[PDB]
RNA sequence: AAACUUGAGUGCAGAAGAGGAAAGUGGAAUUCCAUGUGUAGCGGUGAAAUGCGCAGAGAUAUGGAGGAACACCAGUGGCGAAGGCGACUUUCUGGUCUGUAACUGACGCUGAUGUGCGAAAGCGUGGGGAUCAAACAGGAUUAGAUACCCUGGUAGUCCACGCCGUAAACGAUGAGUGCUAAGUGUUAGGGGGCCCCUUAGUGCUGCAGCUAACGCAUUAAGCACUCCGCCUGGGGAGUA
RNA sequence: AAGGAGGUAAAAAUGG
């Protein structure tokens, strides 16, 4: 059965990005919503909408394509997994694509990006890479 | 078992009126079905296909019983002593 | 049905026996008993004319109703019982008028069941009827050869015959041996197969048990002397050393037919075994 | 549980003997707590093929309802034993 | 095309309806195939069972 | 620790099915047996011969005995975990699919070790024995022919109960879950007006993507997560 | 009109 909702969300985003879809509806969760908000803030997606319906609600993402129809998201990778969970220190925080990508992290201070983790000098569970 | 006997069993073991999905109801019905299939197999020993469904029912009842024992020990003990399935 | 002994001894090794689950009463009906002293294969001259008989357990005779001539009165199977005088078991049946009799116990006969005889009897195991009134294809036992004499054919444990067809005055039957022959349609038979089907499977397993059964030892011809047996004599072991194996009395005894000619039944016997 | 029983009586049957046979077998089908809803006769009909060297047969239809099948089993046993009924079949519904 | 049973609305086939079974039986007695008779599979199964019942009861011929 | 109903089960209303076990009934055909008619062939092959037949064969007509399999339907159709399941009838019994939204409230997935089923052949005991047919005999072919072909023919092929536990047991593709263009059949349903929508199967064609290529492609061999099993050059060897 | 799936006949000397 379902075992990694974050993985599933990233894979939905990847499949939609490949097919060049415009919108994307998935079941919602707090962690998914924070991830989507981080993506919007960083500029990888256009918009995020939350539908507060029954059955945990829905997250409606709107993807972002640049000029010439170029894809803003090159790839999304799940790092920490149910079968093997990955954590990193503040001084060991990885740079995705030499800084041209983000590593979404989960920290005592909320789920943030690797840049914010390094700035506040904290570590945590490396949820995903996006570039 | 007949739908009449199933209705009788669910009435007997239902936690409240209109309750059909309680673990008690499910495992009592499963016990009745298991006993009926056992009685069938006693005569038709070589009915492996039926016995497979019997084993599926046994496993489902075991999982229901495990969940009930984890959630409420007293109810589990009462139900097992009521059904004589220990 | 068959019980296999554990090999606690070399005598018991491989021995088997009936379990006797069929039997429902272990003692016989006193009034149906007669004394049966042993002949040990010796005739009225006191001479041994049949070898290998002698000794064995004492036995009482059970009077058995092979005739089944008590018609139109139901009989209730009082019990199944062991009978030392035959391979089959015997059923004590009690007629509605109170008369008690033994019959051969057919396979499947149960205590409490009802049996009857006569032309109007139903075709069910234990009922006895004339072959006239028995349908073609039915399996029967305890078949008469002369009307009113009593059953003589198909009375061993597991025995049966099959009705095949109805000529004018005769019915064709196939006997257990495979022979197909005619029998006077006025002769009676009992529906079903004789019970105790596992009888033949028993492994006697030791010599003493044959002795209990009254079988004395068979000495082979080849280990006698010439004055004893045609196979006797010779230095060391010898092969048969003549055209045919011989009986102790000097007759060929492998393949040589001995059914006598010009017998009345030769025109009734349709197909040999 | 309903049951339709169809059977065929031999064509060389006398009128009174056939009446007795039909009545006996209807009673048999009625015995074991089975209620004969309705029995009828379709007359003597040509058989699509010879059965026991008979080109015709008296067709009897019966409908009987019961909670078991002891009556049907007894009917089939006595029809197998009988030399007057050629064919028989029992349909549940 | 259309199915005879589906059009007529009949939802049951009686094995004693020899006149109806003769429609779908061949000249030699064989059961005509579904692709020829136009019937649906659901009712083709019922028809086959009824025809075999009738054959057994001698209402219809084998050959 | 406390809540939720989406997963998972349950209730209610419906559907199809060669799913399984046990009894009973039936038509065709083969073989054998008996009898009538009948004459010198039959059978077989590339061609032949063996063989059967002058004792009357083969053919033909009637009847009987017995075993095994179920012609048409029949279909990229159906059911089942797999093996497998195809005449009909009755009894017992398993699973699956559709709609509804009372009902329980995460009770789920996978699954080492274990425990069962498991084509055919094969083994034991007891039956049965038509057909076919390892072994085997004869004929033919051949340089030879322990074969292919022909004439026979035993085990076996069938049944009950035990045993064995293996197959190219294959989709050569582990199970569960979600996501990613389309077109068109067919099986069993459901909803809205011959049409549209929809669920679960079963087929074909075909994007993106994948692939060494062939090809797969909503029944993935694409994109992901969980768990299990398995691989690490060819022989030696599935051997010691 | 051209390709994919299932069933199903009839034929056959031997060696290159
Ligand atoms: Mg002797
Ligand atoms: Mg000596
Ligand atoms: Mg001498
Ligand atoms: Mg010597
Ligand atoms: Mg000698
Ligand atoms: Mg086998
Ligand atoms: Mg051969
Ligand atoms: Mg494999
Ligand atoms: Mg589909």
């Amino acid at each position: 059965t379902m075992t990694d909702p974050i993985a599933d969300m990233l894979t939905r985003v990847r499949n939609a990005n490949m097919v060049r879809h415009e919108k994307l509806e998935l079941p919602a969760s707090n962690i998914k919503k924070e991830i989507a908000e981080i993506l919007k803030s960083e500029g990888f997606i256009k918009n995020v909408e939350y539908v507060e319906d029954d059955k945990q609600g829905v997250l409606r993402l709107f993807l972002k394509y640049g000029q010439n129809d170029e894809r803003v998201i090159t790839g999304l990778k799940r790092i920490s997994k149910p079968g093997l969970r990955v954590y990193a220190k503040a001084s060991e925080m990885p740079k995705v694509l030499n800084g041209l990508g983000i590593a979404l992290v989960s920290t005592s201070e909320g789920v943030i990006t690797d840049k914010e983790a390094r700035k506040r000098n904290v570590g945590g569970e490396i949820i995903a890479y996006v570039w | 078992i007949s739908q009449e006997r199933k209705n009788e069993i669910i009435k007997e073991y239902r936690v409240h009126e209109t309750d059909t999905g309680s673990p008690e109801v499910q495992i009592a019905v499963l016990t009745a079905e298991i006993n009926a299939v056992n009685e069938h197999l006693r005569t038709h020993k070589k009915d492996h296909h039926s016995r497979r469904g019997l084993l599926k029912m046994v496993g489902r009842r075991r999982h229901l019983l495990n969940y009930l024992r984890s959630k409420d020990i007293q109810r589990y003990r009462e139900l097992i002593k009521s059904l004589g399935i220990r | 049905a068959i019980k296999k002994y554990k090999p606690i001894t070399n005598g018991r090794r491989n021995m088997t026996s009936l379990d006797f689950a069929e039997i429902t009463k272990t003692t016989p009906e006193k009034s149906l008993l007669k004394p049966l002293p042993k002949k040990a294969g010796r005739n009225n001259q006191g001479k041994l004319t049949v070898r290998h008989h002698g000794g064995g357990h004492k036995r009482q005779y059970r009077v058995i109703d092979f005739k089944r001539n008590k018609d139109g009165i139901n009989a209730k199977v009082d019990s199944i019982q062991y009978d030392p005088n035959r391979s089959a078991n015997i059923a004590l049946v009690v007629y509605a008028d109170g008369e008690k009799r033994y019959i051969i116990a057919p396979k499947g006969l149960e205590v409490g069941q009802i049996v009857e005889s006569g032309a109007e009897a139903d075709i069910k195991v234990g009922n006895a009827l004339p072959l006239q009134n028995i349908p073609v294809g039915t399996v029967v036992h305890n078949i008469e050869l002369k009307p009113g004499k009593g059953g003589q054919i198909a009375r061993s444990a597991g025995a049966s015959a099959q009705v095949l067809g109805k000529e004018g005055k005769y019915v064709l039957i196939r006997l257990r041996s495979g022979e197909v022959r005619m029998i006077l349609s006025t002769c009676r038979a009992t529906i079903g197969q004789v019970g105790n089907l596992q009888h033949e499977l028993v492994n006697v397993g030791k010599a003493g048990r044959s002795r209990w059964k009254g079988i004395r030892p068979t000495v082979r011809g080849s280990v006698m002397n010439p004055n004893d047996h045609p196979h006797g004599g010779g230095e060391g072991r010898a092969p048969i050393g003549r055209p045919s194996p011989m009986s102790p009395w000097g007759k060929p005894t492998l393949g040589k037919k001995t059914r006598r000619g010009k017998k009345s039944s030769d025109k009734l016997i349709v197909r040999g075994r | 549980r309903t049951y339709e029983v169809m059977y065929i009586v031999r064509p060389n049957i006398e009128e009174d003997a056939k009446k007795a046979l039909v009545e006996r077998f209807n009673g048999i089908l009625a015995t074991e707590g089975a209620e004969v809803l309705e029995a009828k006769d379709w007359g003597k009909r040509r058989l699509a093929y010879e059965i026991n060297d008979f080109k015709d047969g008296f067709y009897n239809i019966v409908r009987v309802k019961s909670d078991n099948n002891k009556a049907t089993d007894e009917f089939q046993r006595l029809a197998k034993i009988s030399d007057d009924i050629i064919r028989y079949m029992v349909i549940r519904e | 095309k259309v199915c005879y049973f589906t059009a007529n609305g009949i939802t049951h086939i009686d094995y004693k309806d020899t006149e109806l079974l003769k429609r779908f039986i061949s000249e030699r007695g064989k059961i005509l195939p579904r692709r020829v008779t136009g019937t649906s599979a659901k009712y083709q199964r019922m028809l086959t069972t009824a025809i075999k019942r009738s054959r057994h009861m001698a209402l219809l011929p084998y050959v």
